[PDB]
């Protein structure tokens, strides 16, 4: 009378595996004969990777960056020079770090405004209550509102190689390319209305803080507003109180000389961002990479930790095995 | 002690028959359910949580977090209400019935409701008796009644009783004339056939009367009236005062000892979770404490927030953490249990082999609550008469012989009489030929001196052997509520607990002439000892019901006498060799699957939490979420809910066979291994391990410039999503792992539910929709699968995770 089907009577074909001691030995010989040449060949390559770092901060008075350290109504430059004893031959990325730069506080990360920065005609003139107390200012909007576009990293970084005459030779930055390719093709869009970046921005303001118009970043039309590649990078979370952003790429030379040559090297530091305040640190670094990706040692030696406990219990669980 | 009166005329506080046993009434039920439900912790927990979200901050949408506990209140209140709605037509169908009696000598119909104390009520043949009454008048030959006092003992057999020797000449002819009879009669008490009476028949004439009441004068409630003509009845006791009533003692719903397990773990993780958000709260004006640390020059307060007391942002803080890590408790937990159990009760009425081919009737599942209580029982209660015996069943022996073999105490617990009861635990195997047997009998009980006589001696001698199988006791009923009731004079050893120490070391223990109250003491007795020892309790008469429904889960036989017992009973089998199947195979499936169901939700969710945590150390202890908004609501929801729901459904820990082969192993998990202090532990510190693991292995990990061939930096989305992806792929293969029983839809939905989350993440994550006036998540996923060296960091996690779990089960298979 009642259904006899397997599954109301739970009688369904099952595998119902059996791993036994001996069916999983070889599987700890296998995982440790896997990871331990993968780890060595991930941390062989980040040792051959070259990267430096350079902290242009002060807070030394040997630092030539003390008088910029003392606040100064007038524009600062420092002139820290550095010595590199290893060339770069791949591709150089620029990046400037902040440290202390609690970027991942929830008020902070909040502090945005997605459909405005989408370039919706609507949202433009009135920006949510996300960014506040840069929603408005003067009763005028600020186009980009919130802390996080309000606070945009404002240093300029120009290296100058120097050669045996005291002559020095600047070195080429591309600013475009660091960016994610759909950040700002997709996600960061100009307003419609209009062609002038010019006429797009009549009720808006310039942030606060900002001395230079949302509309006016770069000369170029592709990089002026809400689509510079710095706006966009500097928009991205740290994820971390201590990070760093990619400022500038520097491509392979088309010579055959490596990218960049082993030399004395001499910074510009304009040094517009005051970040002492809050103890912060400013670093440039100059990192090459690879498949990857930058010097991480942590991933090349976390397999050879579990790589060889892994093969060192496979020999011991083989052994207490062997007994039997 | 009271007055009666026969005619009511001689020269509502108390029921007139009006009998209810209803737990809730229906005009107020709701707000009654409603105020005992939230007065549990774990439903209170959820109820404030949802008001202070709402009220304060929402890490989620509020409809997300107060549906479900919308619905498991709903379904608890349809259960509740549904078990009250069957006990008002079970009252409704024994008071509407109808009755015959003299008013002013003329026969009136009306209900049981009706009768009052003193009325007369002609009792026709073969009809149940509305009320205890005195016999006055019979028709037959020296008014000799016969009646089967099955619903009051359990046994169907004639019993004698007479009528007031005045009366018994008085035939069909107006006996009761204005009739002046003035019974005195004894307070209503529960000792079945015993009882004490002073009649007093006077008619208009002067007369003397000396006349003393006793058992077969006065027929109880509930005997069947059988081959005997009209009888005429005087309600000397009406409605619940009565030996068949009262004898119930309500019910007190059923608890189970999982449930009770989860209550404990929830109020754990209740001190858990006020641990986590008050030492981020300390921590955080500690922190804040520094000038520079709050409201730095990049981000700074508004207005509003500035006027505001320290005090009164302290306390909103707080339950700002509160909030956020309210995930350690699962919501969905109490639906998927609640779910599990709807379910899974269906198994046992599809089964064929619970079928009995000679009354074509299977067995049904009354309650769906204790599907778990099978698992835990070690004390057994039989009726024996109607369930162990017919002589004895099919395979009666070989059943009693499969409990003992797997750690069941076995008792036979009747209300048959000595002489016949003896016989059968000889032959059903129960006490075997060279065991010796302590009768603690009215044979050998004599007064109140012999009591402790008795007790002490065995105290002496019985309890100097701890051979087990030498020992067995027996007591009467008599005795049994010598042992009970006249206890208390005794202060330094009580007779109950000398009582009890008999009882724990004996092989069997058989008891007779237990009316049903009786057994309801007995059995309760035993369960407040040394604890809370789980106690099956199995009969198939309407005097069974006290016992069924006192013990932790009744099972109801449905046999000849009745289906009194089934219908109260959570649930019923038509043969005593099915409780083999019963018990053995189901009940320790059904909890093997719970258990694990329940330990593995805690785990779940402490590794979804536990990197949210550490992360406010990272943070500015601002309450920032790890996660996406969208994420923490579909974790719980449809990303690792199905794995663990379809392992519980369908899931045989044994094969379902070789569990009846080997009645041994249903002592593994008898002392609710699977949720003891052993085992809770190390599911915590491994969820906790597995937190720390998937957090600081990301935060290793984002310490390079970038890691990508791009050299494109990465956000803290893509820093929650690499923690989140490790999270789910860590958690969904560590059910595979403890799953041993796979099939179509097992293998279906846990790699379903994995590549759901792949799917739906490209799905939600690479198409802007303007509904959100957030698009964090846009690209995220994607760029984090795109690069080389998070695949690596990814299959790092999970083997790491996992490598404690795999380690454990290696070593399991050696010593
Ligand atoms: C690709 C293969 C398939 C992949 C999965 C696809 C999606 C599957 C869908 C669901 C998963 C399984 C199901 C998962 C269920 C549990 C999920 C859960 O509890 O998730 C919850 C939300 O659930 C819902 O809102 C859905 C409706 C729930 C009620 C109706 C549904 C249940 C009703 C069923 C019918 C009635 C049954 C009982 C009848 C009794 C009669 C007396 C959320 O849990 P949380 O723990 O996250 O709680 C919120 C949290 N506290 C916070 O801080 O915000
Ligand atoms: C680069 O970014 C700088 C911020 O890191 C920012 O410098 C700001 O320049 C304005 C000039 O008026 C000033 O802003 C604040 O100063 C006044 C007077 O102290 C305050 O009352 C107001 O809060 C005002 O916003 C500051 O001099 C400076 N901001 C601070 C507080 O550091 C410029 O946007 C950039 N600097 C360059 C390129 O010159
Ligand atoms: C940058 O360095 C150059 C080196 O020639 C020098 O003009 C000065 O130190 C800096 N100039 C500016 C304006 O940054």
């Amino acid at each position: 009378r009642p259904d006899n089907t397997a599954f109301k009577q739970q009688r369904l074909p099952a595998w119902q595996p059996i791993l036994t001691a001996g069916t999983v030995l070889p599987i700890f010989f296998i995982i440790g004969l896997i990871f331990i040449p993968i780890g060595i060949g991930i941390f062989v390559t980040s040792n051959n990777i070259r990267e430096i770092e350079i902290d242009y901060t002060g807070t030394e008075p040997s630092s030539p960056c003390n008088k910029c350290l003392s606040p100064d109504v007038t524009p600062c430059f420092c002139t820290i020079n550095f010595t590199l004893e290893k060339s770069f031959e791949g591709n150089v990325f620029m990046y400037y770090g902040l440290s202390n730069f609690y970027q991942n506080h929830r008020r902070y990360v909040k502090s945005r405004d997605d459909s405005q920065l989408n370039g919706d005609s609507s949202a433009l003139l009135n920006p949510s209550k996300e960014c506040e107390p840069y929603r408005r200012n003067e009763d005028k909007p600020i186009a980009p509102c919130g802390a996080i576009a309000n606070s945009m990293f404002n240093d300029t970084l120009e290296l100058f190689l120097i050669g045996n005459d005291s002559y020095p030779i600047p070195i080429a930055l591309k600013k475009k390319g660091i960016a994610w390719w759909t950040d700002k093709n997709v996600k960061f869009r100009n307003p419609p209305g209009g062609d002038n970046l010019e006429e797009r921005f009549k009720g808006t303001t310039k942030p606060v803080n900002w001395l230079k118009p949302v509309y006016m970043l770069d000369s170029d039309p592709d990089n002026n507003g809400f689509i510079n590649e710095d706006f966009i990078v500097w928009m991205r979370t740290a994820a971390l109180p201590t990070f760093r952003k990619l400022y500038r790429l520097i491509e392979r030379k088309s010579d055959l000389h490596p990218t960049l040559p082993a030399g004395r090297y001499s910074l510009n530091v304009t040094y517009n961002y005051p970040v002492h305040y809050f103890d912060g640190r400013k670093r440039m670094i100059l990192s090459t990479i690879s498949w990857m990706g930058g010097k991480n040692p942590f991933l090349g030696i976390a397999y050879i930790a579990v790589g060889s406990i892994s093969f060192l219990l496979g020999v011991v669980l083989l052994v207490i095995n062997h007994k039997y | 002690t009271r007055t009666v009166f026969v005619g009511n005329h001689p020269v509502q506080r108390f029921c007139d028959n009006r009998i209810v046993s209803s737990k809730y009434t229906l005009w107020n039920f709701l707000p009654k359910n409603l105020f005992e439900q939230f007065r549990r912790i774990a439903n209170f927990y959820f109820l404030i949580i949802f008001l202070v979200q709402v009220t304060v901050d929402t890490p989620t949408s509020p409809v997300t977090s107060g549906l479900p506990l919308f619905f498991v209140i709903t379904v608890t209140a349809i259960k509740q209400g549904y078990e009250d709605w069957l006990r008002h037509r079970a009252d409704n169908e024994v008071n509407k019935s109808t009755v015959y009696i003299i008013e002013n000598a003329k026969r009136v119909r009306k209900e049981s409701e009706k009768i009052k104390v003193g009325d007369v009520v002609e009792v026709q043949a073969d009809e149940t008796f509305p009320c205890d009454l005195i016999l006055l008048s019979s028709c037959t030959t020296d008014g000799t009644c016969y009646v089967t006092t099955a619903s009051l003992d359990g046994e169907s057999n004639c019993k004698t009783h007479y009528a007031v020797r005045d009366t018994i000449a008085l035939c069909t002819a107006e006996s009761i004339d204005t009739l002046r009879a003035a019974i005195e009669c004894e307070q209503p008490q529960p000792d079945l056939y015993k009882f004490v009476g002073r009649i007093n028949i006077y008619s208009n004439s002067l007369e003397a009367v000396a006349r003393s009441l006793g058992p077969e004068n006065l027929l109880l409630k509930g005997a069947t009236l059988k081959n005997t003509e009209k009888i005429y009845g005087v309600a000397v006791y009406t409605g619940m005062e009565t030996k068949m009533a009262l004898n119930y003692q309500g019910k007190s719903q059923k608890r189970s000892a999982v449930e009770k397990s989860i209550n404990a773990f929830l109020i754990v993780y209740l001190f858990i979770l006020l641990t986590k958000a008050a030492v981020c709260t300390t921590l955080k004006y500690v922190w804040q404490s520094t000038p520079y640390n709050d409201e730095p020059w990049y981000n700074q307060k508004t207005q509003k927030e500035r006027e505001t007391l320290k005090v009164l942002k302290m306390f909103t803080d707080f339950l700002s953490f509160m909030v956020l890590f309210n995930f350690i408790i699962p919501v969905s937990m109490y639906v998927t249990v609640e779910m599990q159990k709807f379910l899974g009760s269906f198994f046992i009425s599809w089964d064929k082999d619970f079928y009995d081919e000679e009354i074509n009737e299977g067995a049904l599942v009354n309650t769906s609550d204790l599907n778990e209580e099978l698992g835990q029982v070690d004390y057994v209660f039989t009726d024996k008469t109607g369930t162990l015996t017919e002589k004895l069943q099919d395979q009666a022996a070989e059943t009693i012989e499969a409990l003992h073999a797997a750690g069941l105490k076995v008792w036979v617990l009747t209300g048959d009489k000595m002489e016949t009861a003896k016989s059968t635990c000889y032959a059903c195997r129960l006490f075997q030929t060279n065991t010796e047997l302590l009768e603690l009998t009215t044979k050998t009980i004599e007064e109140s001196e012999r009591k402790e006589d008795r007790l002490h001696e065995l105290l002496i001698e019985y309890r100097k052997k701890l051979e087990h199988q030498e020992y067995g006791l027996i007591i009467d009923g008599s005795t049994l509520s010598l042992i009970l009731n006249s206890s208390q004079d005794s202060s330094s050893n009580n007779y109950k607990s000398i009582f009890l120490q008999i009882c724990m070391k004996c092989t069997a223990v058989l008891c007779c002439r237990m009316a049903p109250l009786q057994k309801a003491q007995i059995v309760r007795m035993v369960k407040n000892l040394k604890g809370s020892p789980i106690t099956l309790s199995i009969g198939d008469g309407a005097n069974d019901v006290s016992m069924i429904l006192e013990s932790h889960v009744g099972i109801g036989i449905k046999g000849k006498e009745g289906r009194q017992a089934a219908r109260n009973s959570d649930y019923s089998v038509p043969k005593f060799k099915h409780l083999k199947k019963l018990l053995l195979a189901h009940g320790h499936l059904y909890y093997v699957r719970i258990a694990h169901l329940v330990q593995y939700f805690f785990y779940k969710n402490l590794c979804f939490i536990l990197p949210q945590f550490l992360y406010q150390f990272f943070c500015g202890f601002s309450q920032q979420p790890l996660y996406d908004a969208a994420y923490l609501t579909m974790y719980n929801i449809c990303f690792t809910s199905l794995p663990i729901l379809a392992y519980s459904l369908l899931e045989q820990h044994i094969n379902i066979d070789t569990l009846t082969s080997d009645p041994r192993l249903y002592m593994k998990i008898s002392g609710n291994a699977m949720l003891q202090l052993g085992p809770f532990l190390y599911w915590t510190f491994l969820a906790a391990f597995e937190g720390t693991v998937f957090f600081f292995g990301t935060y290793f990990l984002f310490q390079t410039a970038s890691l990508e061939e791009n050299g494109k930096v990465y956000g803290n989305w893509t820093f929650g999503t690499i923690v989140f992806t490790v999270l789910v792929f860590t958690v969904t293969l560590k059910l595979a792992l403890d799953t041993r029983f796979w099939t179509w839809i097992n293998h279906f939905v846990i790699w379903g539910s994995l590549a759901f989350y792949v799917f739906f993440s490209f799905f939600w994550g690479g198409i802007i929709w303007p509904f959100l006036k957030q698009q964090r998540m846009y690209f995220v996923f994607a760029q984090m699968l795109s690069s080389v060296s998070t695949w690596l960091a990814i299959i790092l996690l999970i083997f790491i995770s996992l490598f404690p779990e795999i380690l454990l089960i290696v070593l399991k298979n050696v010593r």
